[PDB]
């Protein structure tokens, strides 16, 4: 019977959309090892770990003392618990059968399980805003959206791998809701965004896009109590819900992030009073009143939207999302927020490369969203025009943007389809009808299906290479690696006392802290901008100087990363100006000047060309110790840097306050002793 | 799927089921009259075969009963 | 005059709506005169403790809306609006929100 | 404004933000770069190449204008399917739209081609 | 152990697939005429 068919069919469908979502991911498994990939992950490794060993109670109170020493961080007054209890209760949830899984496994693939699920809830928001056929392309078109799947890799274990799961949720709520008007889904909306409040930072991109949805219901005067009682019930529970996360605090309240919000509650509580004195009043009777009314709570408003600014009581926007307002103020007023390549624009190519078809479908949804304009279809039509503006702004937002172009592009294509599949219903310059209707079709699948070749050759090439490993091929094609990361992590480990505090730069903080176990100064969330600038200060400055820091925090170890003996060149001499730039930006260390280091020429250069102040400083003299007498290539002279393609121009020198503890096979990882202060009083010159 | 969270009935939609229900019924039955003159069809052959009216007399009493025990359940 | 203009809306007011409205709207008004004296309250004697002030002024608000959104469901010139709900439901739901409500607030009243 | 009014202006802003103009602005590459010949003089190229994340300003808005040429094809075309319209004017509709679909498809993959020696290999 | 090469065919088979299926299940859909009624 027909609806059987229309069921296996959906069925069917959905279940091969899910296996590929799932299966797309395991690329970075089956290549390497199922392994926690990048540096962010590891904290969040650790933390779940922890979460999982020591119960939820003491997690929250959980205070760290092997981090930024000696001040230590609040962990859970300062993470987002969500993904951590997700993965706790899930682990939970197996070893109660005794399927004890390892906790490290549930982890690397906690990804692509709710990258699974957000296809059913994609299937489920597309077909509420347009019709089931719309909603299967949705979901088959989400499967593979590379832009999703870069962030969403199996060990890819960050935020952005649950975040948008609990939006999709959030909007297929809120979706109801305004087409319904019932308490019940506003209620259900509010625990949604409790959830994704709880899960990533992004929260405050929903609690200022439903304000502006609601905004433009009323400007085209499509506002009815449907969204009242929505939005009303919505706004309070939400906002009680999110001031619970102790990260989030009263942020909701005092912070203008969340005042527009509130604005809008308060002008749906005018418009919808005066809606009924308008309808009690005759309009002799009704204009003086309206009028005056007017005239008096207007101008309240008008005054307390400018107070709340001017005492400065209510917080100004956070210099993040006011980079994001502004693209120019990070690079001016943010060093370390301008270091992250992440944060750059998006170029034409970066969209072209993660969406392919959907960049030319998306237009087409959008001109069905305005043909057949509804109180819900606003909402995707602002969720779009928003993200196409906020992943041009940077680069790191194009995950918020991929689903609405699914999403759009799938109305697209199926309103294409079941157009021209209507001529074809032969079944039960008409022939001219039908080849063009043929021909369309047939180039419709073929669209399709090069956007799969495409996904999948991207996935494949570019977004499933590691990073705590490095991959090479020999001339006979085989895989070279370079484990020296591990290797090192590994020494300091098991070769150095257990109260041991190694000093590096913060990128590789959370490394140190999960793989080698000790004590660290300087971390990936620079929470603590001025103890960056002592660490800069300290690998910037020359070596006489740089030891008073070292005893001033009580350094034992210091470590650097070399590439300039295999290549490799994410080193810290390419790190070195950001290095000078942060540690000359506190007034401590005006005596750090940038220019001091380039040639009178205006160039950076290693060579004996090279600053004679560069030459000497702590970094370079620890990375190129010894490398001086290395023959890097037959070619070459000795001393020859693959990296800066140069002859280093200081190549014998003795190290004074250092030793050499250990120098990993390639040089990639080189770690020093800082030497206890000379036992006789002499100096050391 | 048996529990039902239900209130208030919405006798329309019974009726939509019920309907549906029927429709199949009937759809059965008419299937079994198309059937009954598909056993009636092959009587035919396999009088044509014997020869014999005793067969096929026997069938279309059959079928004037049966299939009228259909149509009446039909009508009703 | 103001005055007159408002005796022509109570004598409205007072003769047109049912009894389980008029109880609705004295429940709003308590509800609102709580609401009020807490706020005047705070801006007298000051912020702290910032917790406790937030959870219970925002219970009045919640309750406050949570109220009127059942005196909007309710009302029958509204169910061709929000059809498919029933009285019924609706009050269901309003149980449903206000007891998220009063759970959420008793986290934060502390 | 009505509703045609606004997505005209949508599609206006998609062209400019598509090709990178928020790019173009903040980091300022030139339109065209250049680079020498074997005999020395310098011939301009139009593409970085090699750098997905980069980008000549003439790059973007030729990018945007192929996407804009595929958006639209498919309203002409959905234009095209009236009733009331003379049937030469049709044909036509479903030719316009048509080649605008498939050329600007092609040609953006050909220009992607361009810019990575190695994709899709 | 399956290889990356297998698994990239799988997932292109899987892709292919899905959209051939979708494009049968907009035919399922419009031949409807419980859709149309």
């Amino acid at each position: 019977s027909y609806e059987k068919q229309d069921t296996l069919l959906k069925l069917l469908i959905l279940s091969m959309a899910a296996v590929l979502s799932f299966s797309t991911r395991l690329f970075a498994v089956l290549r390497f090892e199922s392994v926690i990939h990048e540096f962010d992950p590891y904290f969040n490794y650790r933390t779940t770990r922890f979460l999982a060993e020591e119960g939820f109670y003491k997690f929250h109170n959980w205070f760290d003392d092997r981090a930024w020493y000696p001040l230590g961080r609040i962990i859970g007054g300062t993470i987002y618990p969500g993904l951590m209890i997700t993965s706790a209760a899930i682990y939970h949830v197996l070893h109660f059968f005794h399927i004890t899984i390892d906790i490290r496994n549930v982890c690397v693939f906690l990804a692509p399980l709710f990258s699974s699920f957000t296809t059913i809830v994609t299937y489920h928001l597309t077909k509420e805003l347009k019709d089931a056929g719309a909603g299967l392309l949705a979901a088959a078109m989400i499967a593979v959206v590379p832009g999703y799947i870069s962030r969403s890799v199996a060990g890819s274990y960050d935020n952005e791998g649950i975040a948008i799961f609990c939006m999709l949720l959030t909007y297929y709520m809120w979706i109801k809701a305004v087409k319904t008007g019932s308490i019940c889904w506003a209620a259900k909306c509010a625990l949604a965004y409790f959830y994704m409040v709880s899960s990533w930072g992004g929260y405050v991109f929903l609690i200022n896009l439903i304000p502006l949805h609601v905004l433009v219901l009323m400007l085209t005067g499509r506002f009815s109590h449907r969204i009242y009682v929505a939005y009303c019930t919505v706004y309070c529970l939400g906002t009680i819900l999110s001031m619970q996360i102790s990260f989030v605090g009263f942020q909701p309240v005092l912070s203008s992030e969340h005042m527009a919000a509130f604005g809008v509650f308060g002008l749906c509580q005018i418009h919808a009073f005066v809606d009924y004195l308008r309808s009690k009043l005759n309009p002799q009777q009704f204009e003086v009143l309206f009028r005056s009314v007017i005239s008096l709570v207007g101008f309240v408003l008008l005054t307390v939207g400018a107070l709340l600014m001017l005492t400065g009581k209510i917080s100004p926007w956070t210099g993040r999302f006011y980079s994001l307002l502004d693209p120019s103020y990070a690079k001016n007023n943010i060093p370390i927020i301008a270091s992250v390549s992440e944060h750059q624009p998006t170029t034409w190519s970066s969209y072209y490369f993660d969406l392919q078809l959907l960049v030319f479908m998306f237009p087409v949804g959008l001109y069905y969203c305005f043909s057949n304009l509804s109180d819900a279809r606003i909402f995707i039509i602002m969720y779009g025009v928003t993200s196409m503006y906020f992943s041009a702004v940077m680069v790191r937002l194009m995950l918020v943007l991929a689903p609405v172009m699914c999403i759009l592009s799938g109305i697209g294509v199926s309103q294409v389809l079941s157009t021209y599949m209507k001529n074809l219903d032969i079944s039960r310059t008409y022939p001219i009808k039908n080849e063009v209707a043929s021909g369309m079709i047939l180039v419709m699948a073929f669209f399709l299906i090069t956007y799969t070749f495409h996904s999948t050759w991207v996935t494949s090439e570019a977004y499933s290479s590691p990073s705590i490993v490095l991959s090479a091929r020999g001339g006979d094609g085989s895989r070279i690696i370079f484990d020296d990361f591990r290797e090192a992590y590994y020494w300091l480990r098991h070769n150095t006392p257990e109260d041991a505090k190694v000093m590096s730069w913060w990128d590789y903080g959370y490394q140190i802290t999960a793989m080698a176990n000790r004590t660290i100064l300087v971390d990936n969330n620079t929470w603590n901008n001025t103890h960056i600038s002592r660490v800069g200060q300290a690998m910037a400055s020359t070596e006489e100087k740089a030891y008073e820091i070292m005893r001033e925090l009580d350094v034992s170890y210091v470590l650097v990363i070399f590439g300039g003996l295999t290549g490799y060149s994410s080193d810290d001499i390419n790190k070195f100006l950001w290095m000078v730039r942060i540690g000359g930006s506190t007034d401590t260390g005006k005596h750090i000047k940038e220019n001091d280091y380039y040639t009178p020429t205006g160039e950076f250069r290693v060579d004996r060309e090279g600053s004679p102040v560069l030459l000497n400083c702590l970094m370079y003299k620890m990375c190129y110790y010894r490398f001086g007498q290395v023959y890097t290539e037959a070619k070459r002279p000795p001393g020859f840097d693959r990296v800066r393609n140069a002859e280093i121009g200081n190549k014998d020198f003795e190290l004074d306050v250092l030793e050499e503890a250990y120098t990993t096979e390639h040089w990639l990882v080189r770690i020093y002793k800082v030497k206890d202060l000379d036992n006789r009083g002499l100096s050391r010159t | 799927v048996r529990l039902d969270f239900s209130i208030t009935k919405d006798p329309a939609a019974e009726a939509r089921m019920k309907v549906a229900c029927i429709t199949e019924q009937v759809l059965t039955l008419v299937n079994k009259r198309i059937g009954l003159y598909r056993h009636f069809d092959e009587t035919v052959n396999r009088y044509k075969q014997s020869r014999d009216i005793s067969t096929l007399n026997s069938g279309k009493k059959s079928l004037e009963t049966e299939h009228k025990a259909l149509t009446s359940e039909i009508a009703l | 005059s103001v005055v007159s203009v408002i005796s022509r809306f109570l004598e409205e007011y007072l003769s047109s709506t049912p009894q389980r409205l008029k109880l609705l709207d004295a429940y709003l008004l308590y509800i609102l005169l709580t609401g009020a004296l807490q706020f005047g309250y705070c801006l007298l004697v000051g912020t702290f403790p910032f917790n406790s002030f937030l959870s219970g002024f925002i219970s009045c608000v919640g309750s406050f809306i949570l109220a009127v959104c059942l005196r909007i469901q309710i009302n029958p010139q509204n169910k061709a609006d929000f059809q498919g709900i029933s009285p019924e439901r609706a009050f269901a739901d309003f149980l449903f929100a206000s007891t998220i409500l009063h759970l959420v607030v008793m986290n934060f009243v502390g | 404004p009505s509703a045609m009014t606004v997505y005209a202006l949508v599609v206006v802003s998609y062209f400019l933000i598509t090709g990178g103009i928020i790019y173009d602005v903040i980091v300022e590459p030139p339109s065209v770069g250049s680079m020498t010949d074997e005999h020395g003089h310098q011939r301009p190229v139009a593409f970085l190449a090699y750098r997905v994340n980069g980008q000549y300003i003439m790059e973007g808005l030729a990018s945007s204008f192929l996407f804009t040429m595929g958006g639209l094809g498919f309203i002409i075309l959905d234009r095209s399917n009236a009733p009331n319209i003379p049937k030469l004017n049709r044909f036509l509709l479903l030719f316009i739209g048509f080649v605008c679909v498939l050329l600007s498809f092609f040609m953006a993959r050909v220009f992607m081609r361009m810019k990575l020696p190695g994709y899709l290999m | 152990m399956i290889t990356d090469v297998q698994l990239a065919i799988f997932a292109n088979m899987l892709g292919v697939s899905l959209f051939l299926l979708v494009v049968l299940y907009h035919y399922v859909a419009v031949n409807n005429p419980k859709k149309q009624e």
